[PDB]
Parts: C-alpha cells; structure tokens; sequence
C-alpha cells in the first residue's frame, strides 16, 4: 500500500494526505 | 511539491508534516 509504495518506488504528498484523519 | 522516496521512520516524519493536528494512521503491510 502506501508504506511500501513510498519506499519501493516514489510517492507524493498529495497521496500521503489520504492517510490523515 | 516533488515526489519523494520515503523509507522507515522518514515516512512517519512526512505523514506528521502533512497531517499535523489532524493525526494519521500508519498502516504497513504484514
Ligand atoms: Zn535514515
């Protein structure tokens, strides 16, 4: 999911925002 | 913003910046 994606590949802050409460 | 490569604790730091007072859920795969 996002944890793996950000580390194996790349990820954007906009994608990180999907994890906020 | 630019795309980033974030591993281990460095991803939790990013989430903390992005979400702030809203809080977040850190859910790695098992
Ligand atoms: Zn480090």
């Amino acid at each position: 999911g996002i944890v793996e994606q950000c580390c194996t590949s790349i990820c954007s802050l906009y994608q990180l925002e999907n994890y906020c409460n | 913003f630019v795309n980033q490569h974030l591993c281990g604790s460095h991803l939790v730091e990013a989430l903390y910046l992005v979400c702030g007072e809203r809080g977040f859920f850190y859910t790695p795969k098992a």
